[PDB]
Order: C-alpha cells, then structure tokens, then sequence
C-alpha cells in the first residue's frame, strides 16, 4: 500500500463527529465537567472503532490491542481536540456543543492549567498550520508508539504509518531542509500533546476518587487500566 | 472486559 | 553558529562522568536509593554547567532557564543514562563502578519496572545504532523542547539543534527518504524517554514521602 | 536558591 493510500484508510477510520447534546447555557462546575467526561466517553467507543479500522491493527495480539489503547486514549482525544480546535484561536471544541473558553476553567481547580496547555499546544500546531493528513497520521502514530510475532507486526505498522506522514510533508513541495525541520517540529509537539495528557488522567482520576463525576463503564475501565 | 467486547464486535 | 559548529559546542559541553563506588555489601533498598540519589544529585550540578553550554541558552530569561531544566532534568539523565549503557546490553551503567543489573532492581519497591522500560528503551537505540552525534543533538533538543520574545528565542534555539540533527543524519550518506525516516524513528523514542522519566519521579517522589532515604537540597527543589 | 545559584552565581 502507496503512502497516500495508507493515509486514505486514516481517512476513512476517522470518527463521527460528536455531541453531547446539551442545550446551550452557561457552564457551571456540575455542568462541565459531567459533560466533559460524558464526551470522553462517547469517544472513546468511537475511538476504539477508528483504531479497528487502521489496516493490521486487528493482526495484532488482543492483549497488544488492548495495551495500546489502554495507554495513548486521553492523548489521542486531546489530539483530536487541537485539530478541532485550529481554527478557533482562544477556545478549546470539545464539541459543537462543548466549547469551552480558558475562563470557564477557572470554576474548576486544576483545570485552567490544563486548559493553558492545550490552548499554547493548539497554537503551536496552528503556526505551523498543520495540515489534516498531517494529523491523521500524528493521531496514528500516538496509538502505535505508545508501547512502553506480534511485535514485528506493530513496527512494522508503526513505520508504514511513519512513512505516510514523512509522504504528506513532501508533497506540500517544500524544501528538502524545511521538510525534515517541519517533520521534527512536528513530532516534538507531540511530547506536548503527552504532557497535557497526564496531567487530564490525574485530573480525571482525582475527580473520579472523589465521586464529583459520573464515570461511565468505559471510561472508568480505560481509566483505572492506564493508572494500573 | 468493555474495550474487549468492542474490539471483538461490529 | 553552522550546524557542525553547534555540535563541535555540545560534543565539548558533554558532562564528565560522575563517579560513585558501588556499596560493600549486597545493595538493599535503602544503600541503592542512596547511590541513585546522590548520584542524580552530582550530575544534575554538571548537567545545569551543561545547559549554560548550549547555544543561546544562557540568553533566555532566567525563569525559562529554571523552567526548562525543572522540566526535563531526569529525562535529560536518563537519556545520558541509556546512552552510557547502549554498548552493554542486559546493562544500566549508572556510572563507571555502579553498573546495575536487571535483578539488582528487586531490592527497590516497583524500581524494576523502570529499569525494564530503561534497557527496553536502550535496546531500541542500540537497534537503530544511535550514533554519538546524534545522541549528543537529541539530549539538548530534550531540554529546549520541554517548553512544558524569550519564547520566540527558544524556538529559533530548537530550530538550531534540529538542524544540527539533520546535518549529522545527512553526514551519514543515506538516501534523503531514509534520512527523513531515521530522524522520525530517533524522535519518536522521546516518548519512550519522558515515560521512564516520569515513572522515575513519580518513583522519586513516593520514595521521599516514605522516608526510604533522605532527598532535600539539589534533588529536593528539582523534585517539586 | 540551588539551581538558580548554579545558573546565575556559578
Ligand atoms: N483536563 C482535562 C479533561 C479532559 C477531558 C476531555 C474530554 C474529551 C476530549 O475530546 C478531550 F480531548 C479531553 C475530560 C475530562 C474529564 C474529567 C476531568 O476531571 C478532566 C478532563
Ligand atoms: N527510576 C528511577 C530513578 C533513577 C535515578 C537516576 C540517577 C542517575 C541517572 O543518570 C539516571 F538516568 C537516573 C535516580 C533515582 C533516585 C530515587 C528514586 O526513587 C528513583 C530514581
């Protein structure tokens, strides 16, 4: 499979876009965070469909499957939130119906942090005018390198969805210099997108300790997995 | 179990 | 500053290896915790002389300096770290007399992980044959990249060192798509670096609130 | 003091 075909199939694994439905009004501790974990939630189930769809992800081990997954989850939704969120300097898309401004954070402690975070990352990705082929191939590579024969078969995945994004860079016609500084550039961001992505799981799991959120299963398993 | 009935189901 | 300039710079700044002398007796928790605390303790004063090394460092504002190195210090370490022990597999030379073994992490309390996840990561950069060069470009890019105009200025400094980079995977004569491969796959191992460094505070931390061995001055502000 | 000794005073 050519590069530009592989990045077609990221394409097509891409999830539906969701909503939590919820009637527009102001946010409130209660209300946001309730929402926020209920969207998690719902992407998740959504996430793991995506991940199927990525070509020999389900050649895998289910216990590599399910590693994988357990590991990268919040990393990969606060990935997607940044793309979501390109476009709209100062404001973080949850959703639609879920936007979310770096003062409505504030009524939560912990939270503006993070959300300071994820508002100067998006920044960063907007400056470089990241592209959505360039995305789809980061948010791949974030599932597939996140593994701190079935072995041979994730490298050997790993650097096919590699090759894909090293493919969407050179074709933006760019200098051979500016490509491999673009391609750095990018992938150093993504230690970012992993350091705002800890501090949302113990933010979580504090909530969750603390009852003040509802955990639905999925979310909870996938929560309490990774901090196991 | 959940991740697992959804990553053996359609 | 040409790129080979900046590395010449950084293959000169490279730390003098600290030298501690393993315990007498067989390590137990409390002797190994010691070792590692005192050694992180020595070579995060070396590894702040190092950082005044890099380029255009010393010319940030000093709350970025602070920021930086309190950010990244123990993954700076264990990059080095992994680097001292890619020509002695099944190894972790901590330091030329205090070789650690797989096994020798049984004594400590959930440390064995942590040193699986440092061989494993190791071994990776042992299989892609990380050269020096290389190795000494990654390690800087850790610190100006732990970013977690003064903030204009580090992303020229970053640029500098990436090119750097570039300029030594090209000195390698592979082919430009390989070139560009290679420079991803050394990259996408800082994952793997961070996540063994912040088992290894998480680790630090919990160590100190046990009381396991005494943590306060150098390590002690790091820590926090 | 220690790290900001050692950045500023060393
Ligand atoms: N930070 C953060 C948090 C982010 C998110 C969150 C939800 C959907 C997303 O697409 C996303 F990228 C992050 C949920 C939480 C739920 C509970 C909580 O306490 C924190 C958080
Ligand atoms: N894991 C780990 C730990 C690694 C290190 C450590 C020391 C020197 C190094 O060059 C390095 F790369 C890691 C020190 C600790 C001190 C106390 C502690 O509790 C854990 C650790």
């Amino acid at each position: 499979l050519s590069p530009e075909q592989l990045v077609l199939t990221l394409l097509e694994a891409e999830p539906p876009h969701v909503l939590i439905s919820r009637p527009s009004a102001p946010f409130t501790e209660a209300s946001m965070m309730m929402s926020l974990t209920k969207l998690a939630d719902k992407e998740l189930v959504h996430m793991i469909s995506w991940a199927k769809k990525i070509p020999g992800f389900v050649e895998l081990s289910l216990f590599d499957q399910v590693r994988l997954l357990e590991s990268c989850w919040m990393e990969v939704l606060m990935m997607g939130l940044m793309w979501r969120s390109i476009d709209h300097p100062g404001k973080l898309i949850f959703a639609p119906d879920l936007v979310l401004d770096r003062d409505e954070g504030k009524c939560v402690e912990g939270i503006l942090e993070i959300f300071d975070m994820l508002l100067a990352t998006t920044s960063r990705f907007r400056e470089l005018k990241l592209q959505h082929k360039e995305y789809l191939c980061v948010k791949a590579m974030i599932l597939l390198n996140s593994s701190m024969d079935s072995s041979r078969k994730l490298a050997h995945l790993l650097n096919a969805v590699t090759d894909a994004l090293v493919w969407v860079i050179a074709k933006s016609g760019i200098s051979s210099q500016q490509q491999s500084m673009r391609l750095a550039n990018l992938l150093m961001l993504l230690s970012h997108v992993r350091h705002a992505s800890n501090k949302g799981m113990e933010h979580l799991l504090n909530m969750k300790c603390k009852n003040v959120v509802p955990v639905y299963d999925l979310l909870l398993e996938m929560l309490n997995a990774h901090v196991l | 179990h959940k991740l697992v009935q959804l990553l053996t189901t359609t």
